[PDB]
């Protein structure tokens, strides 16, 4: 996996 | 929204299994015929990946059809590989086939593979 | 084959066209139920994202169905935002909806968003 | 974008 986009 | 996160996989993880479905038989939903060769698929992969289906399957008569003919033109190893390359991101192109699948990807309107097989051919030459 | 190329962005592309096929309510195939609210679907990208549709739409009877109910202690905001991360990756993950998103992503049979929402709340306490 | 994956 998770991330911030 | 901007407060989203983002699983990075979820894309691949999600044409994986499509594909999947294709090679099972799983709710596909209609047959493309090309020069008599048969190929089940997807009404919506073929749209999400081609300019050609896009057209086709919102035509509000074309996209009752469970059938589609393909120009006979159109080679039927080249319609393969464009068909494994919707569904998996690879694209099996070599100096045997790369003229078939450039002409393919251009009557399925698939620019980037059309961009891929022009470098090809001019580093060829 | 070995000697494959790959479109990296081609999976993300797709996954971006089947977002906008369900937005305009191109060749959506499916009416999900949660208490009252009705979203609109495609059954393959359902399938490909969750466990329990897959287990539906692979029923021999269930796959014919147009409508499918969920469970009323589902909570639709949950739903919604987990059918937004199916087209599109991105989760709206917030303090208020995270227990209603962890629930029916366990509901759902989604083990990444079902992860991510056990760290988030992890870390709250 | 192309690669070789
Ligand atoms: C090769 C892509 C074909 C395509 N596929 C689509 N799937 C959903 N919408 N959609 C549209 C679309 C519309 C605007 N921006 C991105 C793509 C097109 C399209 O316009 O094709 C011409
Ligand atoms: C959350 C994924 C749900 C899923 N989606 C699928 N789409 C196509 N096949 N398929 C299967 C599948 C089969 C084997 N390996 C990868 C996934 C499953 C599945 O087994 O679910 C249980």
């Amino acid at each position: 996996a998770w991330v911030i986009p | 929204a901007d407060s989203c996160i983002q699983f990075t996989r979820h894309a691949s993880d999600v044409l994986l299994n499509l594909n999947r479905l294709r090679s099972r038989d799983i709710l596909t939903d209609v047959v493309i015929v090309v020069s008599r060769e048969q190929f089940r698929a997807h009404k919506t992969v073929l749209m999400a990946c081609s300019g050609l289906f896009y057209s086709i399957f919102t035509d509000q008569l074309k996209c009752n059809l469970s059938v589609i003919n393909l120009d006979p033109e159109i080679n039927p190893e080249g319609f393969c590989i464009l068909l494994d390359f919707m569904y998996t991101s690879r694209l099996n192109l070599r100096e045997g086939n790369i003229m078939a699948v450039m002409a393919t990807a251009m009557y399925l309107q698939m620019e980037h593979v059309v961009d891929t097989c022009r470098k090809f051919i001019k580093a060829s030459e």
